[PDB]
């Protein structure tokens, strides 16, 4: 489904940016709490999505997204 | 693309044997590079400037040698010198005059009582004599003459309580070359251990750095042999600065080319590529970049414009040829030695854990906030520019050498008693083209000396009026006492046998090579022109030989050759970017970033050097450092933009972070190696080379941490279509499915 595809894309970006395998990446966990992801890493994820695919997450909005669920929902909305 | 590597690697063993045999034949029959530079040097005074014309005409008319080299000798002791010292000095003078192939003429002053006051110090504990050697200052003949004078001095037994050293500008450059040659080996060793210690950290092996040591020393020997061959047959010329900078920059550039090569090799190994594929990907990736950057470092140096001094023309021609030899050595021997040596297991190993993530995270602060970071980087550059209002330069070389050298120690001894700029005189001439041996001409000749005196910092002039140099007034001499042997003893050292060209020996106040001391040259020329105006000397050519005018005429070319290099090197960068990449405006941005960061580099190097350490920047530290900074910053930014182009397929903004992640570790390692190798000049006995190296190293640190890191990619992000416009720009790749 679309959800699986978007989650797989995000997990591939996760593997590229900070080298954690997509296998254990699930939408039932946060970024900083578990994966030790800095605000800059999330910014890199946003830029990668914007470039490779057609999506835009404006500034002063990534902070409001804490869990993978929030990010995937926001992407699906647009 | 798979052809030149297929000729370099398949024939790796025969070409390595060829390199070894050519190095052997260039080192056994053709002398070593040090002796070749000693036998083949270039003038330190101009060849197409008024200063050199002055000395040439002076030699033509005075029959005192057709060159400008002038050395000095100091006899200092614990008490005033007695008659024993005078006898020893007379014997030494006779021995010096006996030699003819080395010394062209003797400007003896201490021997003659009438002018002995002009040699002995105020306290009477020192004296000096001026000799005129063969060949131009800093040339092979001048160095040979300096060595001959030193050997003659050491052959004789000094009287008890007095020691002898050799001073003067020609002796200063000779001892500068001696120090350069002596410290070449220690710089080689220190750089070799620095590369070892950094490879132990970036590659996790010691043999991996032993092979790099072998490669770097082989390349250094190859370039040494090539330059030795080309300078042994009188084809080109060399100098002390040319030789030392060639050697150390060759070591730094060879080790940086190796860093790029085996770092892309390390990246290939991390990506799973084998040896034979890592070799070809390394070539296709960085061999063209190395070629472009070597051609830049060669073309910019060679195109240091046709300047008054060989210290630019023949500092850029042999440097360009040496850099061509070094880039050829890279492109041929490096791949071959790699293919033959890194074919054994457990010799290379990658360390990629903690360096690929901190260069990809900093890359995210360039594309999501391109504005704030770009303006911040430009603000840092402008803050560096903020000290331009208080920028200073110093043309002196005594302050840029250790005190343990014979020349600098003689300067210290002279300064202990003399409080002047005595060891660096200045000569002015006026060709009246008629006999200047009448009373009226002598009365009016002192006008030029007095007019020169009016300028600040020329408080004493050793003119024809009196060697003492005390400015009393315009002397007048009766015609009856005009012609006597005693007066002729000095009149042959002041005016031509018939009288064509005058000489005005001049001693400055304080540092003669300072900004004021060199701005004094224009004032001297204007005063001379005004003095000859309205007098029978009108229409004469005011040629100003010496050292202060030598530096003035040479520094007049600073703007000229800087602009011409900033045209030619940037045009070559244009060509390289259009060939191995596709853009025209970005070929201008890649050099605009560097020229903007030049202000920050200058600010950092003047805060570190002048504000803290209290030492200003030598004029050679301006031109050479700026041009090498342009070339090497262009190398780094060119590697960055080449990687960006290789990663444009996935997007522009994402290409920036991809290139940063993929290139940051290697570029940082190379920049640290280059910076520390250049900073190794701090123990080079050449503090001017230390300033050049430290300035270049700090500029490269600022480039590898700020400019290349954020400033260039921020601009690339802000202007997307205007950065690859000729090749057509789609900022995002055509939208792809998930």
């Amino acid at each position: 489904a679309t959800q699986e595809e978007i989650i797989a894309g995000l997990a591939e970006i996760i593997e590229e940016v900070t080298g954690i395998e997509p296998s254990e990446v699930t939408p039932e966990k946060s970024f900083v709490d578990d994966l030790d992801i800095d605000s800059l890493s999330m910014v890199e994820i946003a830029v990668q999505t914007e470039d490779k695919y057609g999506v835009k997450i404006p500034d002063e909005d990534l902070a409001g997204l804490r869990t993978v669920g929030d990010v995937v929902a926001y992407i699906q909305k647009l | 693309r798979p052809f030149i590597p297929r000729m370099i690697r398949t024939f790796a063993v025969p070409i390595i044997l060829g390199w070894l045999v050519t190095i052997a034949v260039l080192n056994v029959t053709v002398p070593q590079l040090e002796t070749v530079g000693q036998i083949q040097a270039v003038s330190m005074s101009p060849d197409a400037a008024p200063s050199m014309i002055s000395m040439k005409h002076i030699g033509k008319v005075f029959e005192e040698g057709d060159s400008d080299s002038a050395a000095m000798i100091v006899l200092e002791g614990q008490r005033p010198l007695g008659d024993a010292a005078h006898a020893f000095y007379d014997q030494m003078i006779g021995r010096l005059q006996a030699d003819t192939t080395h010394v062209q003429s003797l400007q003896d002053f201490w021997g003659d009582p009438l002018t002995a006051t002009g040699a002995q110090s105020s306290d009477g504990k020192a004296a000096y004599v001026q000799v005129k050697l063969a060949g131009n200052q800093g040339e092979s003949l001048a160095n040979e003459s300096v060595e001959a004078v030193k050997t003659i001095v050491e052959r004789l037994a000094p009287p008890p309580g007095v020691k002898v050293y050799v001073t003067g500008s020609a002796a200063l450059v000779a001892d500068q070359q001696q120090a350069g040659d002596r410290s070449l080996q220690v710089i080689e060793a220190v750089t070799f251990t620095v590369i070892i210690v950094m490879l132990l950290l970036v590659y996790r092996s010691i043999i991996t750095s032993a092979i790099m040591l072998t490669m770097v020393v082989l390349g250094l020997l190859a370039t040494r042999g090539g330059v030795a061959f080309l300078g042994f047959h009188r084809i080109i010329g060399l100098s002390t600065f040319a030789t030392n900078l060639l050697v150390v920059l060759a070591i730094a550039a060879a080790t940086d080319y190796a860093i790029f090569l085996i770092g892309r090799y390390q990246e290939a190994r991390g990506l799973g590529q084998d040896r034979e594929s890592a070799y070809y990907t390394m070539f296709g990736g960085t061999a063209h970049v190395v070629l472009g950057s070597g051609l830049t470092i060669a073309g910019a140096t060679f195109c240091l414009s046709f300047t008054r001094l060989p210290y630019f023309q023949t500092l850029g021609v042999p440097l360009a040829i040496g850099m061509v030899i070094v880039v050829a050595a890279a492109l041929t021997l490096g791949p071959a030695i790699i293919a033959v040596t890194s074919r054994f297991g457990k010799l290379l190993e990658p360390k990629r854990m903690a360096r690929v993530r901190g260069w990809r995270k900093v890359g995210a602060a360039i594309v999501r906030w391109p504005g704030p970071i770009l303006v911040g980087a430009v603000a840092l550059a402008l803050v560096g520019l903020l000290t331009l209002p208080g920028y200073r330069t110093n043309y002196n070389d005594r302050n840029y050498l250790p005190a343990d050298l014979p020349a600098n120690e003689g300067y210290a001894a002279a300064e202990r008693h003399f409080s002047q700029a005595r060891m660096n005189p200045e000569v002015l001439m006026v060709e009246s083209d008629h006999d200047m041996r009448n009373s009226a001409d002598f009365l009016v000749i002192n006008k030029i000396a007095k007019a020169i005196f009016a300028v600040e910092g020329i408080s004493r002039v050793q003119a024809i009026t009196r060697p003492d140099g005390k400015p009393i007034e315009s002397f007048y001499l009766p015609p009856e006492v005009f012609d006597n042997p005693d007066f002729q003893r000095g009149l042959e050292q002041f005016l031509s046998p018939d009288g064509h060209a005058v000489r005005f020996i001049i001693s400055h106040e304080g540092d003669p090579m300072s900004q004021a001391g060199i701005a004094r040259i224009a004032k001297i020329k204007t005063a001379a022109k005004e003095a000859i105006k309205g007098t029978p000397l009108e229409g004469s050519a005011i040629y100003l030989g010496g050292t202060a005018a030598m530096f003035k005429d040479l520094s007049d070319g600073n703007t000229y050759d800087l602009m011409i290099a900033g045209i030619s090197a940037l045009c070559l960068i244009f060509i390289i970017m259009l060939i191995t990449t596709r853009s025209v405006v970005a070929a201008a941005v890649i050099v605009g970033t560097v020229v903007l960061s030049l202000g920050a580099s200058f600010g950092l190097s003047v805060l570190i050097w002048q504000h803290i350490l209290g030492i200003e920047l030598h004029w050679l530290v301006l031109a050479m450092a700026v041009i090498i900074l342009l070339a090497v910053g262009a190398d780094y930014n060119l590697l960055l933009v080449a990687r960006l182009k290789e990663e444009i397929h996935a997007g522009i903004n994402t290409g920036i972070i991809r290139a940063m992640g993929g290139s940051g570790s290697v570029v940082t390692a190379a920049g640290l190696v280059f910076a520390f190798t250049m900073m190794s000049f701090a123990v080079s006995e050449l503090t001017v080379m230390a300033q050049v190296g430290t300035t270049i190293g700090m500029g490269l640190l600022f480039d590898t941490l700020i400019v290349r890191s954020f400033m260039t990619p921020s601009i690339a992000a802000l202007l997307g279509k205007w950065f690859w416009w000729p090749q057509v720009v789609r900022q995002r790749p055509i939208p792809q499915p998930w």
